């Protein structure tokens, strides 16, 4: 949950699980960005973000 | 294997000191050990079984943090944290039947399942928390090879050892001299007999003898030492030594006149104890031996001057009897007693899940074959073995 | 219930922790449970005792809160602690000896004293603290509904039963065949006897068997198994079943041939042992089923040979024993046994204060009337009681 | 005595918790402890031994402290750590050997190495830590002069007394009739036994008591009561009483009749048991009454009828006998039991550096000649003994 | 099982509830509970059957929510919620016959199916609704362990058990005595016979005696007591104890003399009822102990004097009985009686897919061998399966 990660603030796993490469799924409601360029995704940018 | 009883000393905590309407401050330092070891656990996946009928489970960790903003714990709280909590206790619960049910020949002192082989990593390491059982303690202190000791309420130090001693025999069996024992347990019962009760003897004084070595050097004995073993003092007949035919024994029974109890180590008088009985002392040692001998009374009344005729037919027989019980002793080796549970513990999980017999371990657990002959693999073995039963009996009762 | 053992595992903690001179970081983490306990406690009056001899106490709670501004705890806070730690110790005592006295038919399991439903509110729910000791945690595992152990040494699951059973017999009683026992304590002693010594059984085999059903299912148990009963092994004059008249009993012992120790979990066999002695493990079971025979030596010399005529004057009856002593037992119900002082503790308050006989224990308390008829009402009621008994008993020495 | 055993509790949390990998939450507060300790003790000197061959060691303490900075203590933190741990361990050993090994007759519960003196000042009252342990409680509340009370697992409340009563006597040793008694570690056997089988008793029936005193008052006391006590039940020659002649004794067992066991407090009955076996209990007592009584069988078969004639030859002898064995009882004052090794650790103490025989222990550490004359001098020195014991029982295995 | 109660419940109250042209106000707060079901379970497949005939059937949820927003509900809402209805039927009851027809030896209260052990997740907790037929009652009471009671009508309390006893017998069957019965259902019929009517009996009266013990103890139950056993009241020939000859029986009936039936409970008496018949109450029980006497009429017309002679030859033979059937009773464990259906659903499910015995239950699941060893194992799992056999009767009909 985004929302109880804004509101604790001792993120202690998301920091984990974004240093040591683990898969996760973030829940929030997010703006995003729209992207047309296969470019863009050899170059491989979500990972970036 | 630190971090195996890190765990469920955590867990055993967590569900002590986590309850519904706690105050905070209680369990502060706990909940961030225990998130601790959420951080760690995560991203692992672990294996469990495979031997026996011990079923193949396959382990995953995905668990969010628990919350650090209470006053007082609610029932929310509480909730998730049973359902973590029974969650690791199942994980750590087929980790140690894991353990447990295995064993090696080459060095049984490592752990041999792979879920422990793969929590014996540094990355699993911060999991460490206090190690205050003393089966931790003395794995912790054995692993720098200090001096350690198991302190034991009646040990099972003795083999099941009944047997007995013709001295003095004839295929006629009535005129027998020897020795008789039962050694079980933490008890020795020990009687010497001798049909003619000195009437040939130099001094009518017969003298007996009875060494027991044991297997491993115990520290700090009490010893309940009594007259007069009441096993081998009624009428019994008794099979012969080549199994062949049964002899008769009636005994009466006289006091053992000039008890010598001497507690050797390495063949030195460490303690003696010279017609002494009641509760004695044995610092350290690692043989017993029990001197007692049998004299003639000189002065007889009427009533016990027709039981021992100078002649041959002796219808009632001299007999003298001592009994040793070690009550609590102090063993740098692991063994067996009657306050624990966790050899009942190994073998239940080596006889509910209908596990083959290994190369070390004798066939059904036979704790007499077992400590005939004590090896140093099998006593690594053993060690290892009731230090994951002492840590699943923290979390399973 | 939780919030009894939890009054009394902080006045443990503070009547170990705060003392003179200690650093307040040792101590910063009771202050405040102890403080959260005082503010909880204060404004309610409670009133202990009313029935038997046990006196009617009234108890008021108003008091300060300790100081959080120490370095080193000096005197004067040992002090003041001293004073509001006697007054809540005195209270506990109260209210444990007016909850161990009573007990009800309906539901035992809840509280039965005003004070202890007093304390089962949710304004008293922030006193509750860790829950560490064995019997708190097997409390608050069966208010959940999930498994319990309690580790017993030596437990007392048999009751007292020393009786005997005349398989063949006549009013001449000179011809008797048959097993005797005694069931005390966790020890079973059994003795099968022929005076024929099976001079006309088929194959001079003669089959005993002895059959304990237990109450309660007993857990990875060990237990000493022993042959030739020592009880059963001397002449005696024994009353007959009708208790007219006396018989008389002159034994010889023989080893017990063909020994089959099954341990059964309802009529199914989980552990079997075939001439095994020693130290054995029963994993699970509730049924102890002893199955020995007497066989007639065929080779004896000629002092056993005058023992046992064909004819019909037997002056020395063959007689073959056993004897199976449950060392340690893992058991899910509450027993007694010889390491806890439980069961003392609470006949000793309900005989101190001269307390009537209720509707659910046995007049006096008496052990072998209660685990005769060990019903599941008297089982919570036990447990509920022992558990009591386990507070106090950290509180009261 | 307090700082004592505070400097080994801290050691033993500091061998526990401080260890390679584990989080610094979980030893913050034992860390600022054992800071503390490094603080008061550092430019103190000290002087262990000089009795017997235990050898003189001065102690010097300058150590630096142990860092506050880490998040997860490393392995450089654990081995400074381990070193500053080794050698308070030793010295706190040499101390407690010590203080076990001397003794007083004029206030033996004051400290009488001088170590232990030199400990017991305020400025090593910053030491002090929590006292959870059972001895260093007891210590704590009779310090203070309130209640206290040692549980123990079969005490060794008896001193050895195996003896008898001749009521009835002659030089011919044919016609008898007495009691005869084993007291031994928690342990009562008596037997009392009629030569005539009350033939010439009115009605046929013969009293026999048997009134023990103890030493120390025991309370809540779970006592296993069974008949037919089992070492007298067999034939046995005895010398007399002025030791000339011998005499024999071949019983046959009756059955206890109107068994009264009573438990006198200040000659007051506390408990009385009129016939009930199995299991009883035993709330407050110090002086045991066993009142048991012989009755001649008034129906009798022909095999019983030729044992017990109206003339003078007693071939078979009628005995009647009773066993009160003690599992667990709690006493004020100290005792040894089948569960500790205190006084294991006291005579391996005292026996293994050649001490001299002092003002108040017996020579050898006779515990039978220590509790037969337990004079409240002993008890000061043996209650300070045993609890320098259970220290360094804690620290050193 | 919560949720699949609530799953029930919901579909029986849709069914219910909503109908054509009922306001909306009616089933406002349902369409509700009916929406979160629909919510909660979409996304997720289950699976059941798969053992014996019973298929395997895979369910997938993919449906829309129901209307909020009509005043009356009109047939188009009401044909599209029975659609959804009658596949969430179909549903519950596949995962009802998965249920009913698994059991377990280790833990059978719970979920055996992998539908039910899914559904057990708090995922589908918000599915939860009232808990209110008796048996949901009762599994929620005894999930937490406080008391319960199922009310039944005639309980199949007692097993099949029609045999008799004769305390006076020959070879030649014409002078006979003893007890015969009829246990059977909730009605025992017991009837004493003797063959002399008392003409040697002291006082010619004949004490009869009959020990019913129970498996369960029964609370509050309704008995009606009648005299004169019918069935045990015309002649009939009857096979001997070990079945080799046949023995005849006439009777004539005299009334019963002195009955006192009593209620016992761990063997105290808690009723007793001296010669009264009708109805009677027995308040707590697990015992019935029926005593009556056959006394021999002391003034007898010719008419009678000529069917009891003084000699051998009875040809009219006296019988005394009595009858007492339990109406309706309240127990604690779950049993079969005549109101319910619950244990004819079970065999129903069981015969038809032709599934193989299991573990626990008898086979073809005979209720005389499953009250015979009623062990608590076997309580949990009929008490498992009569809850989903409840569960599945709401909604199956
Ligand atoms: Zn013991």
């Amino acid at each position: 949950n985004l929302e109880e990660l804004m509101r604790s603030g001792d993120y202690a796993q998301i920091t984990n699980m974004l240093l040591n490469n683990q898969p996760v799924a973030l829940v929030g409601a997010l703006p995003f960005i729209t992207d047309s360029s296969v470019i863009s995704l050899i170059a491989k940018l979500d990972a970036t973000v | 294997m630190d971090v195996l009883y890190s765990l469920s000393k955590t867990l055993k905590d967590a569900r002590d000191k986590i309850v519904e309407g706690t105050l905070y401050s209680n369990v502060s330092d706990l909940i961030q050990q225990f998130n601790q070891m959420i951080i760690t656990m995560n991203g692992n996946e672990f294996q469990t079984g495979g031997i026996g009928n011990l079923p193949i489970r396959n382990w995953n960790f995905n668990f969010g943090l628990l919350g650090t903003t209470l006053l007082n714990l609610d029932a929310n709280y509480v909730e998730t944290a049973r359902n973590t909590i029974d969650y690791f206790v199942d994980f750590v619960d087929n980790v140690c039947m894991d353990e447990m049910v295995r064993e090696s020949q080459r060095n049984g002192i490592a752990p041999q399942s792979d879920s422990l082989r793969k929590l014996s990593a540094i990355k699993f390491k911060r999991i460490n928390f206090d190690n205050s059982s003393e089966y931790i303690e003395n794995w912790n202190l054995q692993n720098r090879r200090q001096r350690t000791g198991f302190t034991f309420h009646k040990p099972n130090i003795f083999p099941y050892s009944a047997s007995f001693t013709l001295n003095r025999s004839q295929p006629a069996h009535d005129n027998l001299m020897g020795t008789m024992w039962l050694n079980a347990g933490s008890e020795i019962q020990v009687a010497g007999f001798d049909y003619s009760c000195a009437i040939n003897a130099p001094a009518n004084i017969q003298q007996f003898e009875h060494i027991v070595p044991l297997r491993r050097v115990l520290t700090t004995a009490t010893i309940t030492l009594l007259p007069d073993a009441e096993r081998f003092s009624f009428p019994r007949v008794i099979n012969s030594a080549d199994g062949a035919t049964t002899w008769f024994f009636n005994p009466v029974i006289l006091r053992p006149n000039n008890v010598e109890v001497e507690f050797l180590l390495n063949g030195q008088i460490i303690n003696t104890y010279q017609a002494r009985f009641g509760t004695i002392v044995a610092r350290n040692f690692d043989t017993i031996r029990l001197s007692f001998q049998l004299m003639r009374p000189p002065n007889m009344t009427p009533a016990v001057a027709v039981l021992f005729p100078n002649a041959q037919p002796f219808e009632h027989h001299a007999t003298v009897g001592l009994t040793l019980r070690i009550e609590s002793a102090v063993c740098e080796s692991v063994l067996a007693d009657a306050s624990e549970t966790l050899l009942a513990n190994v073998t239940s999980v080596r006889q509910e899940y209908a596990i083959p017999v290994g190369p070390v371990f004798p066939p059904g657990m036979n704790w007499t074959d077992l400590i005939t002959n004590y090896s140093p693999s099998r006593e690594d073995n053993l060690q290892r073995v009731f230090t994951v039963a002492s840590i699943r009996s923290m979390l399973i009762k």
